[PDB]
């Protein structure tokens, strides 16, 4: 009953880096961007990777 | 006539001898009415529903007839009539009402009720385009709380292509009553006929509220007309059914609900289908809760019925009124209503809303680009125009030709 | 010959003495019929054929023949027919039926069944596939509210090629007459006797159907021919046996049913079958009340059939039709009908959608590479050929031959 | 008027005839009674309210009625009322009481309930500055264990625009009832008049103590006078008419209830409505089944939660999920829209507060959200006060609206 | 005076006309007396005080009291009764009762009990730091099967400071008497009254120790002193009770129990309490069927008592005692005794209890960097000092100064 | 009445019956009443599930809820090891399934975990048997001694 737990904070660590996607994304418009550039890419594969880590977490809980 | 001989709780006996079953009597000192359910030697069981506080032993009942029966005629357009048959209102003298039905009547012969070929049009673009109604098709809409469902219940009843639209709500409290018939307008209520019950009544008078409204349903189709029934919350009707059926004394089976709700319900909404002479359209609705998943009313209504409609609770968390989910909700007679071409034009939308759900979920994982997938790249770059085709605020009524010509845009 | 004493809404009591069990009785003062269930010293227990809602107290029973016999001859090839045995067609003629026969018989002896080896197409290209049928089966289609039994076994009734195809429509939707009449040509109806009961029939001619729709086909089997009975909602049988036995006082043993459910089905289902002198081929389907293969009513049956087809939701849903589960799903006679080869092959195309369906998660949010697994390689490889070979429309029927080469060409 | 017949724990039969279902008859040599369930052809099954122990074979019954109805006049105003009828204490003399009724009336049908006018001061002031409630208007409240939910009853008592003042202690315990009158002032008691009963007595008075005070409440409304009922516990009424339901014999349906009292608390709670003889503001408490059927049946719930009783914010109401269903037929087009646009600036705090406990919110563009932050503390002294803090309609208003600068 | 005609197990019938409930009787030949519990108009229901070994039909009975009272006086301290009223150790001389009192009495009126408002010096930290019992006040512990209910009256009876203290082991193992004995000192054992049944023995001795105990209190209390009493499993009242009336004809409610329990457990469990002279502080360890929360038994005792402690076993699994759940448990009259700055010190610290219980699992998955939450960082900051403050060995009694200093330094 | 049906089946003073008993589950779940006290009856139970009838395991006997209870009086003590290490092996195999399915298994960390990905396919091919196929006991008790390490 814990696992339905976890998801509900992996997919609040997406919201809380795809808005903070959101954030680079409305400051790569006023420039120092290729060093804020550096961020968003990190951003990126982390929003990727948590995304990746809910649908085999969403999926495991079928195979229960 | 008879006396009662005891009161056990909620059912009486009384000494009548040779009364026949189904009738129903009048309680002498008061004006307060009981059927019979079960026939013993000399000494009948009988269901009351109204009052049983206010029972001696030896208070006398009275005859009326073998068979319950209504007041059934063409001037009931426009009338709010109570579930046992009978006009609420005070303010009108109640009409020249010439016939004599009863509650209990059969379906046709099977060989006369024949295929339905007509599409019933709705106004409705969802249900109309891609889903597709029949002159004769009995949908299920499978509802929740809150998704929309009255304001979805009176966009059917404003733009149906139907003659005599005859609304039946089962369980209701006033305020849902006052704002539903508030909801449609007088040139509705021009052509329809209310069998309107709440709550607060008892037990036996919302059970037989759609008898009643399928009783005035049949006599406005036997005329010759295109009726379109509208039982509200057939859930309601079976939990009046099961608090009748257990004070009668029966064993529950499934879900706490005795056997004569599920041998009540086919004979109940199997007479609402085509006719040899005019049709009936009709249109239930199940409340579906969180509660119970299985829920044995929605199981066996899905089983009875052909083509069900349901209304999700995502789809109105986000803002797509009306809140159907189309490839989740199907209608059955829909290969023999459409024609060939609007029936590979839906196919492949209802193909591209699922394709595009799959691929906004491939798209957020990182292993999408544009190019890969013929079928993806056409969903994505359709989503907008399909949002808008399925999408539908209250005052927006369109056409069946527009409808299928906006269709046909919105797939390629 | 005796009054009635008791009516209780669906067993009615009367004091006649000397009764015979199994016999049944006109109400004289109507036509209507009644039979036996249990007796008394002198207060036999018997169920009604018609509706119980008319009756009365003192109100007697002539007597009528020992026991209810159904006629049958040659002349019922092209027919209508209900579950009592009279015929629904009015405006064709009364044919002339010279036998008659009752519903109740025993199997054939066991030595004299045979074991079955002879392959029998269905045209639906997965069961001629992967699963495979024997001439004298009795296979099953488990499925929940919706799914697609019907149409599957209309697609198995264009596609079979047997000499007698009797079809038993019991408890179903009264609109589907016509629709199983029409997708049927003249040449196959010139062969067909159709056994039809409506879900609003009451619960014995609901019950006794299957009875008559299996005497025929013991008829048309005793003629020396192979013969095909095919059977809608045997789980209508089995409800309307168990209102039936909770209304004549029996326990609860599972699930709400009682124990006279769980020892008449079997009788039911296995008169069916092989037989000395030609033998009837029995495909059933069976509502499962959830969306659960694991109901009782469908555990019991699938005990008793020998093999079992398993239609699920999930793969209707994904427009998966037909939505054969080739997991849950399997035939008792596979590896007795058909070629070693065959067996082999069908054996590995299963064996790799179930290593797809092992892999596919890794597929969709791209972790799996290519060469470290052969048979999840081939899995993948040939997902695309598989599921060309599995869907099907219902148009489209395929001959045996072609079935086998394009399954050899698929399994690689 | 009837021999005993037997004893079987809670329930007696007797040989009596023609006597009616309801009807309450007397144990004549200890002048206890009870009333009857149901009839056979000439033994009658009834159940006793009291102690049954004492009881033989042979005991007399005595008619004396045919329903039970209480002796109701204007001389209660003040006294203390069991749920039967009778007074609690001794030390006091009964009245004159001219009148009886009995305790049943039919409420008017659904389809033609009537407008709703006349602001109706109850004396908190948040709710009257955020949401207010007429006349005829029943409320319900759902409050928890350990909320302050008695103080709330107690000064909603305490400074409310009625003429008489009804409140039925349905179920209480023992020492809740001096722990309710405590804080209960004297002018207070001259303008009420109160039933209690305790969980000692039986269940049959129980359930009828929220038909007594119905009762009694609807004799004062007839008297030309603006009442308030108070219901507390309603649900101590459900568990009291279950256990008499299923004491007499029936099975049950939803939760443990049967449909008993599924039948009778719409009717009991459909009626106390908006009469044009001055009228009976219901106030109804449900603690957190059968809740769904009452947040179902009533215009207007009050939330009181543990999770904002936590801290020092009494009275303990969240006003973003509560909501009294009837505000535009009452107050004016301005307060409405100033009290609906303080319960948004409130309910963004919540979701902003939650972005400041982490160190990333900022001001420049979020014109609800910045105002919440300097407008505070008015918001948070503005729907809060202590125990005997009135605060009158006429101040509210104005107060409110310098709230919103 | 009668005969009897049938032996149960539990239960005697037998002749007697007009005799009434309460009356003992006892039996002619063998010297052991009976009560009637109930009357069927010629044939009574009696329940005997002992075994039944040699039981002949028509045995005789003799007519003995009206109701059965037992000795009280001031003369009772420091010893042991049993639940009849007797006497248990027999080596001792017996004392001299003056007074006789009847087990049934009404509680106090309720417009003439006190106001609670001093506190009640527990011995536990965690029922006195966060649930702080008034003198007065009616509290139950609720738990499963040994899940430390014993345990805890044990620390509460060891570190007790009432006047006088009465011990009611209700249907327990004989074993514990002396392990209750072991952890009473002289001078709490000079001023205690044990009324002790054990599990073994007849019906209405474990059905009546109960009330024998609460008579024994009253007394105390009517003198004019503050007494604690302490019962020990009231659920085996309930249970002795429900085997009494089951077995009297009479029907299964709600867990196999009669209305008669759900009768006579609130009039028992209400006449401790406030009073105009003196105070009973009473503790009732509640025993649940399952561990639930659908107990017939457990739901209503807690809803008729003010202030209930919920042991669960999922904190006796990890080790944890006591395993009292401070989130599950409640006491409504802590806040009327204690000063606001104890208040607002309890409230911060059952939420740091309640906060850390789910910031735990964040902590394990590698999902928490500090400082984002402020208030989680103080609940893992203070997580030892509150899981020091919270279980308490059983040997570690300790005053309520230092509880309350412990508490102020926990939360600062 | 099942008792002394089922007692009636075991060793004796002169002969001996051997017997097997066919038990069907009113579900797929053992701890239906006849599965349950036919379980407690009998000297060893062999318990049959659908899971690895879908997967096509055929036979398919799950071994860790079988058991049988004379095998400790039958076999050597090698081939008790031997087979106390194999179920030992299904059971290891049988959690790190659903982590190597979701992806999560890289190679390295545990020792029995890998020795169970090693030995799988040589355990599969061992339980699963065909049904023409029968084994003489040498080959079988030498075939497990190669399975197990
Ligand atoms: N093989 C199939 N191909 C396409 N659609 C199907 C197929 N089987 C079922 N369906 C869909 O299901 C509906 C009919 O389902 P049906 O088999 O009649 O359910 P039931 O088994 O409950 O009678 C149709 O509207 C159709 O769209
Ligand atoms: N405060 C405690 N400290 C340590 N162990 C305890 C404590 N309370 C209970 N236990 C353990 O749990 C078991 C149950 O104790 P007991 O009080 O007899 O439960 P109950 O009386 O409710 O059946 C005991 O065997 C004991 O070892
Ligand atoms: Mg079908
Ligand atoms: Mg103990």
């Amino acid at each position: 009953h814990m696992l339905d737990r976890i998801l509900s904070i992996r997919k609040s660590r997406a919201n809380r880096l795809r808005e903070s996607m959101a954030k680079i994304n409305s400051q790569i418009k006023e420039v120092e961007k290729r060093s804020l550039l550096d961020s968003q890419k990190r951003t990126k594969e982390n929003l990727q990777h948590v995304n990746k880590s809910v649908e085999k977490l969403s999926f495991a809980i079928k195979e229960h | 006539e008879g006396k009662i001989i005891n009161i056990g709780g909620t059912i009486i006996k009384a000494r009548l001898p040779k009364a026949r079953i189904g009738a129903f009597y009048k309680i002498e000192p008061s004006q307060r009415l009981a059927e019979v359910i079960a026939i013993d030697e000399d000494e009948v069981f009988l269901l009351p529903f109204e009052h049983v506080s206010g029972m001696y032993c030896g208070q006398w009942l009275s005859y009326q007839g073998d068979e319950f029966k209504i007041r059934v005629g063409d001037a009931l357009l426009g009338r709010l009539i109570d579930g046992i048959g009978r006009p609420m209102e005070s303010n009108i003298v109640a009409p020249y009402l010439p016939f004599e039905r009863s509650l209990y009547a059969e379906p046709p012969d099977p060989l006369l009720r024949q295929v339905i070929d007509q599409p019933f049009i709705l106004g409705v673009r969802a249900i109309d385009g891609l889903l597709t109604c029949g002159i004769g098709q009995r949908i299920g809409i499978f509802a929740g709380s809150g998704v929309g469902k009255s304001t979805l219940l009176g966009m059917i009843c404003n733009g149906a292509s139907a003659d005599i639209i005859v609304l039946a709500l089962i369980g209701e409290r006033g305020r849902e009553v006052n704002e539903f018939l508030a909801l449609l307008p007088q040139s509705t209520l021009s052509k329809c006929v209310l069998v309107v019950t709440t709550s607060d009544r008892p037990a036996l008078e919302r059970m037989k509220a759609a008898f009643t409204a399928t009783t005035i349903a049949e006599y406005f189709r036997d005329q010759g007309k295109n009726v379109l029934l509208m039982m509200d919350s057939v859930t309601r009707y079976a939990r009046a059914a099961r608090d009748v059926g257990l004070a009668s004394g029966e064993p529950d089976v499934r879900g706490g609900f005795p056997p004569s709700v599920f041998s009540s319900l086919p004979k109940l909404l199997e007479r609402a289908g085509p006719a040899p002479k005019g049709s009936i359209t009709a249109i239930y609705t199940v409340l579906l809760e969180s509660d119970n998943v299985n829920d044995p009313i929605g199981d066996e209504v899905r089983s009875i019925l052909d083509g069900h409609i349901v209304l999700t609770r995502e789809l109105a968390e986000e803002n797509h009124f009306p809140a159907i989910d189309i490839g989740l909700s199907a209608s059955r007679v829909m290969h023999n209503v459409v024609t060939s071409e609007h029936l590979r034009a839906a196919a492949e939308c209802k193909k591209l809303i699922a394709t595009y759900k799959n691929v906004e979920l491939l798209i957020r994982i990182g292993e999408y680009t544009m190019g890969q997938d013929p079928e993806a790249d056409k969903a994505i770059k359709n989503r907008k125009l399909i949002q808008n085709f399925i999408q539908q605020s209250t005052k927006d009524i369109s056409s069946y030709e527009k409808t299928i010509e906006s269709l046909f845009k919105v797939v390629a």
